[PDB]
């Protein structure tokens, strides 16, 4: 057998646990209650993405200021991937198993407008029929997905944990049970999935970003979250973000 | 200025 | 680089339990009746976990499920005592059972405390004569799920030998990283010891289940395993694999 | 053994 552990494996490990959102089902709905709720679970997801990418083989070993860019840059590729997954194992949006968007939430006022960017990620997922090992390996490569224009410090290092995931990701495709001929071909389709995250998660963060800064909603938004929030807005329209292609 | 994720982040 | 090519330990520390709480109320007066009942109750949360830690551990799977259920079986002791000996090295000679049930001064002196405890601080002390480091401890504990086979073997007896010598080996590159043969003999002698300290904890402990006059509660888990060992210790169809003969 | 056997075979 395989003593001799692969990075998949581990990736597989260090996959963080399903949190609950405390979201009371007795009271009614409202997206004010809602947008608040997913605010709390989400700030505290943020958390646990920093305790798993710290265990992501590679990761610690970059600059402490790379670690943080790029926590930074992709918590909400982050966010949107392992939530696309979980609905998708489930058609539903499964923030938390106390919090599934179901068809009566999804038309409460302005919620449609975010979920179904979510959506979209779960919908590509099941439509490619994505295997837990090629979800791993993807998941990983979002948070190496995006990088400063003007590079990293570790930008040497980086490359190569990257350029690494992207073959741990062809061994997952190849290791899938399936048919060899359509190998490469399924390579092509899951990079040009991992390739859409980026206008995705820009749809997500100008819904998200102009939410945090309206004046007149008074959304509860947690500090380990505002934080993030409010040192993004500022690069996000400073251009100085180089989003890594799979195709030109 | 994060000084949540650079704790989190440094042990 | 040298970590895009993840080691056997570092897998090991990930899979390493988290630490559970013993809900124990520390406003009420303690009893040897109330602390051991409470120890029972954690004590089955933490076999539950060591299953959920050995199925994780590479190459356990693979062997045949009886072999599995026999290993668990044979060694949840070893594992509990092994980590909680760990638990306690890490923070003066107090059991460090959960961070809300301490066993201290006061509480050792209980009725029929010490008569066990020792036995844990035992493992404890050695490892803090040893000075064990982090990654020799992760080594030997996966070494402790592997000290003990049926007399008469195990139905993947082939892979078990394997497994074992690759853990072996693990744990000298722990040790590793002049002296090494002369730590490894240390360590070693430590594994072994372990055999004589369980013989003793699972004694005061099945002896107490099958007491009737000490009303003790054991969760379901752990009474189950407990039943099905009391025999094989009267048979002795166990079979001790020694480092140091 | 059923929840041992249960909890291995999962
Ligand atoms: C304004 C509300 N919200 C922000 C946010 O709460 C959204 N949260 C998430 O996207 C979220 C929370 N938990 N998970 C999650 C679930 C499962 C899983 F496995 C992993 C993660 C998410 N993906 C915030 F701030 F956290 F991002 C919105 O984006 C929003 C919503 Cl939800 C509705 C309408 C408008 C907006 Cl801006
Ligand atoms: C009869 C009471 N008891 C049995 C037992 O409760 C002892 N429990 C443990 O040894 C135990 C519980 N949690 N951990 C633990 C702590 C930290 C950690 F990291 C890992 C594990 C243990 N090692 C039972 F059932 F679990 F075996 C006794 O052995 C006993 C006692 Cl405690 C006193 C007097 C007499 C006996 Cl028989």
């Amino acid at each position: 057998p395989q003593l001799t552990p692969t990075l998949v494996s581990l990736l597989e490990v260090i996959e963080p646990e399903v949190l609950y959102a405390g979201y009371d089902s007795s009271v009614p709905d409202s997206t004010w209650r809602i947008m608040t709720t997913l605010n709390m679970l989400g700030g505290r997801q943020v958390i646990a993405a920093v305790k798993w990418a710290k265990a992501i083989p590679g990761f610690r070993n970059l600059h402490l200021d790379d670690q943080m860019t790029l926590l930074q840059y992709s918590w909400m590729y982050l966010m949107a991937f392992a939530l696309g997954w979980r609905s998708y194992r489930q058609n539903l949006l499964c923030f938390a198993p106390d919090l599934i968007i179901n068809e009566q939430r999804m038309t409460l006022p302005g919620m449609y407008d975010q979920c179904k960017h979510m959506l979209y990620v779960s919908s590509e997922l099941h439509r490619l029929q994505v295997s837990y090992e090629e979800y791993l390996c993807m998941k990983t490569l979002l948070l190496l997905s995006s990088v400063p224009k003007d590079g990293l410090k570790s930008q040497e290092l980086f490359d190569e944990i990257r350029m690494t995931y992207i073959k741990e990701l062809g061994k997952a495709i190849v290791k899938r049970e399936g048919n060899s001929s359509q190998n490469w071909q399924r390579f092509y389709q899951l990079t040009k999935l991992l390739d859409s995250m980026h206008e995705v998660v820009e749809n997500l963060l100008n819904y998200c970003f102009q939410t945090f800064l309206d004046k007149t909603m008074s959304i509860e938004f947690p500090e380990m979250l505002a934080e993030i929030i409010t040192n993004q807005i500022p690069k996000y329209s400073n251009g100085n973000i180089k989003k890594l292609l799979f195709h030109q | 200025e994060n000084a949540l994720l650079r704790y989190l982040l440094d042990k």
